[PDB]
């Protein structure tokens, strides 16, 4: 790319989500999300592989249409309130639009299927923005909303995701798309909160984030899209394999890692609003990912799966180094948890 | 201390430990002697009743 | 150093967490109140500027 | 939740109220943990890159142990602040409110009557 | 309490730093003298339970195991110096910090006030458990295993962890000390009925009932001797210790909703005791013993009479004790032979004369022999299952003719009869060997000449 | 030696002086503000 | 004298296949080509 | 207006169910994709002309120019399709399966 | 007539009462 | 929508056959919403093919509808105890066999049984103890 | 077929180092590894610890409490008190809920 | 809205135009200025939840 090019883009992908959260006239806060789409699909078809038209195609369809429904949500309203922003009296309908357009674009629930397949033709570079920089924009304009959503809805898509994801990830053996799953199952949860508690929304997000960016850093230092291909790591690159053990567990909610908090504050504010119902029901199938996260775990860690013998070349061979932010976003994430009360 | 440094690691730790330990008691130090079944008087030149 | 230390220190750990207690309950009353309220400082959803009106003289009578 | 709160500094990171709140000890164990949380990243840097552990980037290691802890005093000195917003506010809600936070009377065991399940 | 947990956790600093030589004697010599500190917290003139500090307490129940947990650390790591002596001199670091983790976060756990600090140490201590058996674990059904660990203990934790937030915001406070002086009567409604089930079920799963015990039978199988100690000895009774100071509250339902566990675990006591009878694998039927001397447990920690209970915290100690010990041995025929299988190896005392005797205290103490604490603690819950329903004798009145059958037979076709005519030679026995055992004994016969100390909270 | 030498092998000496002297920056600037803060603290308040 | 079971490679062979748990049909699936290129042209 | 506003929303929900039920070519979809902008500027403009709300006229075409790229962005998909194809059937787009 | 403005909470702060009131966090 | 409700108005184990009417709805309508996803996802091969098979999960759904219905409603009224979990829990037994009859398989009857009044029962505690779903936020 | 080890054999490290403790192969470590054990184990653990554990004095108060008895047996007998009154909380203290 | 970079800046590129009653171009005020005028002077210092 020439580097002009380059650098019009990265702008463009990120002056797309930052003026969709700085902007309250809802138009620019279209137009933010409008941006972001355009920037995206250039980088997604860097290798220009045949897979790769393909998932443009389908990321652009999708994103297209929910950005068109949510400018006719920001249209509707200009006509029931001359203002162009939400407000106490918006038509319900005219919010349930918004949470599914939006609902699309981060992916979320019964609108899940783009995600895994663009997840799965593009870079793990790209797939790191497309999965993280590019869920920013969308929550901040539900986040911004919350006060006047449907708690009806946005649980469904909640516990939806939540299944859906984790009921995807346990057959996928691709890693691309075993995150994409995740970020699916996460995603559920932060939208599950938000009507409730939006500042757990924050926090369950910046977690994924801190715990997904070392994650596909990991996967791509070895570029290992399959789990055999991750499971040589002990021949590779042996320290990621004590780090790579945790952040994974840490995605799922097991205990003393930084993951359980998210979990466990949006499990104690949904009792505090008394859905124990639907907390219940979250929580246990949230146990299904672990056991994929762990299926993995056994193959990268706790087990050592045949290596061919060209590893050893690659052995010899300096390997190039992770960056900084790898460990420093390892442990961050990793092992915050004795820091957890100043975090909420 | 030179190839003895491995050996005053755990030690150490005790030491700190029963710093904290002590430390914890000067936090808990409310109902001092406020104690109803133990709220004696304090005997002359005696600063407080446990430290 | 003896019965007292710990007897005077556990009444001091229980009035800490009974205190405590009693706070983090009044919390989700209040919080409660303030939400369907909406007369507290949390909970003030936002509603348009009034700063970005304009009472100046329009160019129509009756404005 | 607390935004919107009246004088809400719009993009601020601690309000120059919170001078009022005492200043976090140096000492305090938290910003120790982020001082070991922050030892720890640099002996991992110093692992995945496949250096002698601890006898490698000597000057790293004290970037990295000082680095977390600069952050944590200054962090901690707001999340201390939000906290004590927290009460500011609810304490004052619950008198200016008072009727619907009333205080209660609690009769002496001699009075209440819990029935009494025997084990047998 | 932070000298039996600070100065362990220094432990791990030093199993590190360390010579790759030096780095067993450091470690279990520091240990010992770990456990010495931990003898302190003993010192109890009177009843007033010791709150050494806001999150940190020890009562009488957690005292007895905070001692044992410290004292197996060094006993573990005495147990794990031969396999693991054939590893890279970071496996080796690794699986010693493995082990030394394991009672930092088990001390704490046996003395945290918050019970939700139980949880979240409680369900921590599972990451150090499925390490040491899925990475180090001998047979290729380990990985098996672990999930089957992992998924137990994890499906039955999430309910406990929404039933404590659950109560907080009921109550407003997780802190054992102010539920056990605050009003908390269930009101016997359907929905309580499942709350006293939500706390209960995690605590009754790594407490194997007969429902769900299966997991630890396919868990002790390919674990390592340090993990299978671990999970007998300290592991299994954090499910006992969490099911005394978690039905502090829930007081009225467990009268009325405990029935369905006691008769499940009186009827198993008698099935896994007598399936300890006809078991090939030796660690197979001490993983059994193992559920059936439970079973006697989760049925007198559900009675609730205070003899019950005092029978309990008697049993798990000692059981605990016992059964590491029978583990242990296993290990030592099993390092030998290299085969799990009860029927090779026959006529051992013929040939290590000393590892029999031990292994004759161990079955005394795996049956009921009375000058020991072990009959103490049956003799006990005995009494009280048999004040809760006279008939209850005869179901355990069957489990102590099956237990003194299995433990005999243990004694019988592994230590007596004709010698295997020519199995691998076997290498005569190490004094590791020897004293990891008699460091299990010598205190099992110490604390039968004084058993108040590890007599519960009711007495 | 290696026959492709390391890129490391004298110290990035700009490395350490950045390092290092940024360290030094970071506590010579929090050291002031906890004794400036702990005054603001005393003064702001009754003492 | 022991090793502890390090998987061999049927263990392996599993994890092969793009999907896990394979559907009869979906048993008939591929794994997607390890450079991110497919071979199809005409 | 109350009345007409009604037939455009209803045209941006039949090229609503139109985007959302391929049949065959791309080109078609995005096509309708390009129904909607010209429905929602239809009516961005109509409200804001009966509201005589003209501080809002920018928005009408604000829509249109990000439309119009958006657009641009997604031919350049399509052609790019059709010369890794050549037939630009959303049927042969399955290879992330 | 306009609705009057949600009153003012005042004072000044003093540190947060018992601390941070987490799970068993002393703080 | 009115109708729907009328099922908790009435006091249990009486009017059956509106119980069961209503019951078999809800049935009927999930298997044309389960079979619309069947149909729309994992296409058919004919038109007729997928009309099939809609009817097919529509009639299997509104069976375990029916018999949910008027198990439960029965079970109540020959107990004679309206409010028990256990009657929900026979008919949500009744209605898991069904589904296993359709799928032609005993073991499906088997986790079909347990879960399926597992769960029935919990609407009835649900309902008994007022637990309230998708709750408004209260905080 | 693939490549891997031939099974490696179990030394018989009674075979060297004769007087082997199970601890470790080469021989000072092994006895400097016993000397240690031992006397960490045995020797200032079961014996130290059950001094101390001995001399803990009146645990949980049971020394206390067979004086208490019998000066109350003393006092209650002599100045003719029942030995144990059959209430303890003093009925006077208790306000029985009045109408039931 | 969720980072507030433009009151901090003190710049108002986005809150000039949000409502009718906005400066309309040539001073042309649209209609119903007057009621929206007058329904947020009203909700203003009163919360949403007070304002509806
Ligand atoms: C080792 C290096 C030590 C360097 C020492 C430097 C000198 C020094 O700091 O001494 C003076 C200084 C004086 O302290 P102080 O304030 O006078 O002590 C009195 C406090 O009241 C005593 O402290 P406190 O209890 O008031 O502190 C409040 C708070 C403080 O909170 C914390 O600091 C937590 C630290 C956890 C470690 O308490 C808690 O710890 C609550 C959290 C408890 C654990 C919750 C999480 C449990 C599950 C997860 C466990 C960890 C998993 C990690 C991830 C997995 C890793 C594989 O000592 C310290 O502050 C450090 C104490 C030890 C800190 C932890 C070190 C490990
Ligand atoms: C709350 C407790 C949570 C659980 C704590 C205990 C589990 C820690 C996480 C372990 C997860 C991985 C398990 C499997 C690891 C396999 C490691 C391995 O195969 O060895 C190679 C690896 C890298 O090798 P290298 O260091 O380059 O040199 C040796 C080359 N063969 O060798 C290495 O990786 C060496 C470095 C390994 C990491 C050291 C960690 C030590 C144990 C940490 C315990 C922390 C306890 C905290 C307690 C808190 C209580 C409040
Ligand atoms: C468990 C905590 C261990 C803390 C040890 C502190 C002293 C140290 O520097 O050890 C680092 C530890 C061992 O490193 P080293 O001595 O070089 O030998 C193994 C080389 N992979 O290697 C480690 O990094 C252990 C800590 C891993 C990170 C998790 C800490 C919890
Ligand atoms: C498997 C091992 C055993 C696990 C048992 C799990 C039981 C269900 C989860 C925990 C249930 C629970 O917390 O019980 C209490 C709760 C209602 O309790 P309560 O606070 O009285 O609410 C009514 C207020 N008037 O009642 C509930 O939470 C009902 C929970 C409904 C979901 C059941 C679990 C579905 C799992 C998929
Ligand atoms: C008086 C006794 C009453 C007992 C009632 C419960 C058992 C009733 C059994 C009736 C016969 C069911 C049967 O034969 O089918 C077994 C079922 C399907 O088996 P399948 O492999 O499809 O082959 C069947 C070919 N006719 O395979 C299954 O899925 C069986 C599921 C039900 C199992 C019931 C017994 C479970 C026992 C658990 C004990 C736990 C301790
Ligand atoms: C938590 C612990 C719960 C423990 C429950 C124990 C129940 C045991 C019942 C006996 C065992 C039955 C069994 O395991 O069969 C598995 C079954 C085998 O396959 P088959 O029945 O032939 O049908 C294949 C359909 N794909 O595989 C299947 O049939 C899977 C598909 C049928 C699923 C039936 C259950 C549906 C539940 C719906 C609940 C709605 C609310």
């Amino acid at each position: 790319m020439n580097p002009i090019t380059l650098a019009i883009i990265y702008f463009t992908i990120f002056l797309g989500p930052v003026i969709t959260m700085s902007s309250t006239n809802l138009m620019l806060m279209w137009v933010g999300l409008e941006f972001s789409l355009l920037a995206i699909i250039p980088m997604l078809i860097n290798k220009k592989n045949p897979r790769s038209t393909e998932a443009a195609t389908k990321y652009f369809v999708t994103q297209a249409t929910a950005s068109m429904i949510i400018l006719l949500a920001i249209v509707l309203n200009y006509k029931q309130l001359g203002t162009w922003m939400f407000q106490q009296q918006t038509n319900g309908l005219i919010l349930n639009m918004t949470l599914m357009a939006l609902s699309m674009k981060l992916g979320l629930a019964p609108f899940h299927f783009w995600l895994p397949e663009v997840t799965q033709g593009i870079p793990l570079h790209m797939g790191l923005i497309l999965l993280t920089w590019q869920k920013i924009a969308p929550l901040s304009i539900l986040i911004q909303i919350y006060p006047l959503l449907n708690s009806t809805i946005i649980l469904m898509l909640a516990i939806t995701s939540i299944f859906m994801g984790a009921w995807g990830g346990l057959n996928q053996t691709q890693m691309r798309k075993i995150m994409a799953y995740s970020s699916i199952a996460h995603m559920g949860w932060m939208l599950a909160i938000l009507p409730y508690n939006p500042s757990l929304t924050l926090l369950n997000l910046m977690i994924y984030i801190i715990l997904t960016a070392p994650m596909f850093m990991a996967l791509m230092l070895n570029n290992s899209m399959t789990i055999n291909s991750i499971s040589l790591l002990w021949n590779k690159t042996p320290a990621m394999l004590t780090m790579i053990s945790l952040m994974l567990l840490s995605l799922g909610g097991l205990p003393p890692l930084t993951g359980f908090l998210p979990k466990w504050i949006i499990i104690t504010e949904l009792m505090k609003n008394n859905c124990l119902i639907m907390a219940t029901l979250m929580a246990m199938m949230a146990l299904l990912n672990l056991f994929f996260y762990t299926r993995l775990i056994y193959s990268t860690s706790l087990t050592m799966f045949p290596t061919n013998n060209n590893s050893k070349m690659m052995t010899h061979q300096t390997k190039t180094k992770p960056n900084l932010m790898f460990s420093t976003l390892a442990i961050m994430s990793t092992m915050t948890l004795p820091l957890a009360p100043q975090l909420i | 201390l030179r190839e003895h440094w491995v050996h005053i690691l755990v030690p150490a730790g005790f030491v700190f430990g029963c710093y904290l330990d002590r430390k914890d008691d000067e936090k808990l130090t409310a109902f001092r002697n406020k104690s109803m079944l133990f709220q004696r008087e304090l005997r002359p030149n005696e600063e407080v009743t446990w430290k | 150093d003896g019965p007292e230390k710990n007897y005077e220190k556990t009444l001091a750990i229980l009035q800490i967490e009974s205190e405590k207690a009693e706070l983090r309950l009044k919390e989700q009353e209040v919080r409660r109140l303030m939400r369907a309220r909406g007369d507290g400082p949390w909970y003030q959803f936002p509603t348009p500027e009034k700063e970005f009106i304009d009472h100046s003289p329009k160019a129509t009578p009756d404005n | 939740m607390m935004n919107g709160r009246p004088g809400h500094e719009p993009l601020k990171f601690l309000p120059d109220e919170a001078r009022s709140l005492p200043p976090p000890k140096l000492n305090d164990p938290r910003l120790v943990y982020m001082g070991l949380l922050g030892y720890c990243t640099g002996l991992m840097d110093n692992m995945l890159r496949m250096r002698p552990v601890m006898r490698a980037g000597l000057h790293r290691q004290l970037l990295f142990v000082t680095s977390f802890v600069f952050a944590g005093y200054f962090y901690l000195k707001r999340q201390n602040y939000l906290y004590a917003v927290k009460d500011h506010d609810m304490f004052g809600y619950i008198k200016l409110h008072p009727e619907d936070f009333p205080e209660k009377e609690k009769k002496t065991y001699a009075e209440i009557l819990e029935p009494f399940h025997p084990v047998r | 309490m932070l000298k039996i947990i600070l100065p362990s956790l220094m432990l791990l600093p030093l199993t590190w730093l360390s010579s790759p030589k030096k780095t067993w004697t450091n470690v279990t010599s520091y240990s010992f003298l770990i456990s010495l500190t931990s003898l302190t917290l003993l010192w109890q003139t009177d009843e007033n339970y010791k709150n050494f500090s806001n999150m940190f307490s020890s009562d009488p129940l957690s005292t007895p195991l905070i001692i044992l947990t410290a004292w197996l650390l060094p006993l573990m790591l005495m147990a794990s110096q031969n396999h693991l002596k054939k590893d890279n001199n970071v496996l080796q670091k690794l699986y010693i910090s493995m082990l030394i983790s394991l009672q930092i976060l088990l001390i704490m756990t046996f003395s945290a006030t918050e019970l939700i600090m139980f949880y979240i140490l409680f369900e921590a201590t599972l990451i150090p458990t499925l390490i040491i058996i899925t990475r180090w674990g001998n047979q290729t059904e380990r990985l098996n295993a672990g999930i089957y660990f992992l998924f137990y203990t994890l499906i039955g934790s999430i309910p406990l962890l929404i039933a404590l937030i659950l109560i907080q915001n009921h109550v407003g406070t997780l802190n054992l000390m102010i539920l056990s002086f605050t009003t908390h009567t269930l009101d016997a409604s359907w929905s309580n009925n499942l709350l006293w089930l939500a706390c209960m079920m995690a605590f009754l799963i790594k407490m194997p009932l007969y429902g769900v015990h299966l997991w630890l039978p396919k868990a002790h199988v390919e674990a390592p001797i340090a993990g299978s100690m671990i999970l007998a000895a300290i592991l299994l009774k954090l499910g006992s210790y969490g099911m005394i100071r978690i039905s502090i509250i829930l007081d009225p339902l467990t009268k009325y909703m405990a029935y369905p566990f006691i008769l499940l675990s009186l009827w198993g006591m008698i099935m896994t005791s007598s399936i300890c009878l006809r078991q090939t694998d030796l660690k197979s039927l001490i993983a059994y013993s193992s559920v059936s001397h439970m079973a006697l447990v989760i049925a007198s920690i559900m009675i609730q009479t205070p003899w019950s209970f005092m029978g309990a915290t008697m049993l798990m100690i000692a059981h605990g004790l016992t059964s590491s010990l029978l583990f242990c041995l296993a290990n030592s025929n099993y390092e030998r032979i290299h085969s799990r299988t009860m029927i090779m190896a026959r006529g051992l005392q013929m040939v290590f004369p000393l590892m029999a005797t031990w292994w004759l205290m161990a079955s005394l103490a795996n049956l009921a022999l009375p000058p020991s604490i072990n009959l103490m603690g049956e003799l006990f819950i005995t009494m009280s299952l048999f004040s809760w329903s006279n008939f209850t004798i005869i179901l355990m009145g069957i489990n102590i003719i099956i237990t003194g059958m299995y433990s005999m037979y243990m004694i019988i076709t592994t230590q007596r009869g004709k010698l295997t005519n020519h199995m691998i030679n076997l290498q005569p026995s190490h004094t590791r060997e020897l004293t990891l055992m008699a460091l299990h004994m010598i205190p099992l016969i110490l604390l039968t000449t004084s058993p108040k100390l590890i007599t519960g909270l009711t007495m | 030696f290696y026959v492709r030498e390391p890129v490391n092998a004298k110290p990035n000496w700009l490395a350490v002086g950045l390092s290092v002297g940024a360290s030094v920056f970071m506590w010579i600037y929090l050291i002031q503000t906890h004794n400036e803060d702990v005054l603001e603290y005393k003064r702001r308040n009754g003492l | 004298g022991a090793r502890q079971w390090q998987p061999d490679i049927e263990w392996a062979e599993q994890f092969s296949g793009a999907v896990m748990y394979p559907s009869k049909e979906t048993a008939h699936w591929k794994p997607p080509p390890w450079n991110d290129v497919d071979i199809l042209k005409e | 207006m109350p009345s007409t506003f009604f037939n455009l929303t209803m045209a941006f929900s039949l090229s609503l169910l139109g985007t959302l039920m391929f049949r065959s070519h791309l080109m078609s979809t995005l096509l309708c994709l390009e129904g909607m902008v010209l429905s929602l500027f239809i009516m961005t403009s109509v409200t804001s002309l009966n509201s005589n709300s003209m501080s809002s006229m920018p928005i009408p075409i604000t829509i249109l120019v990000f439309a119009a790229c958006e657009a641009a962005v997604g031919l350049a998909l399509l052609v790019k399709v059709s010369n890794t194809y050549g037939t630009d059937y959303v049927q042969n787009l399955n290879l992330l399966q | 007539a306009r609705p009057e403005p949600n009153p003012v909470i005042e004072g000044d702060l003093k540190p947060a009462k018992h601390g941070t009131r987490f799970f068993f966090w002393t703080v | 929508k009115r109708f729907f409700e009328s099922y908790h108005e009435v006091p249990d184990g009486t009017q059956c056959h509106r119980k069961t009417y209503i019951t078999t709805a809800l049935g009927g309508i999930c298997g044309i919403i389960g079979s619309a996803y069947s149909v729309s996802l994992n296409p058919a091969d004919s038109t007729l093919e997928a009309v099939a098979r809609v009817g097919r999960y529509t009639f299997t759904a509104a069976a375990i509808g029916a018999m949910f219905g008027l198990t439960t409603c029965v079970s109540a009224q020959v107990r004679e105890k309206p409010d028990d979990p256990l009657n929900y829990f026979i008919g949500g037994c009744a209605g898991g066999l069904t589904l296993g009859a359709r799928t032609h398989s005993y073991g499906t009857a088997a986790m079909g049984c347990v879960y399926m009044g597992t769960a029935a029962a919990l609407f009835k505690i649900g309902k008994l103890e007022g637990w309230e779903l998708f709750p408004t936020p209260k905080v | 077929q693939w490549q891997e080890d031939p099974e490696p054999e179990d030394e018989n490290v009674y075979a060297k180092n004769p007087d082997f403790h199970g601890y470790d192969s080469d021989p000072v470590v092994d006895v400097w590894n016993m000397r240690a054990v031992f006397f960490f184990g045995f020797s200032i653990v079961l014996v130290f610890g059950t001094t101390f554990v001995a001399y803990v004095p009146d645990y949980r108060m049971q020394e206390w409490a067979r004086r208490e008895a019998e000066r109350l047996v003393k006092y209650r007998e002599v100045n003719g008190l029942p030995i144990m009154e059959s209430n303890y909380f003093d009925p006077s203290k208790i306000q029985l809920p009045e109408d039931d | 809205p969720f980072l507030d970079i433009q009151k901090k800046l003190g710049i108002s590129l986005d809150r000039h135009f949000m409502f009718l009653s906005a400066e309309q171009p040539y001073k042309n005020a649209a209609r119903c200025h007057a009621f929206e005028k007058e329904w947020i002077e009203c909700a203003h210092g009163i919360g949403g939840t007070r304002a509806k």
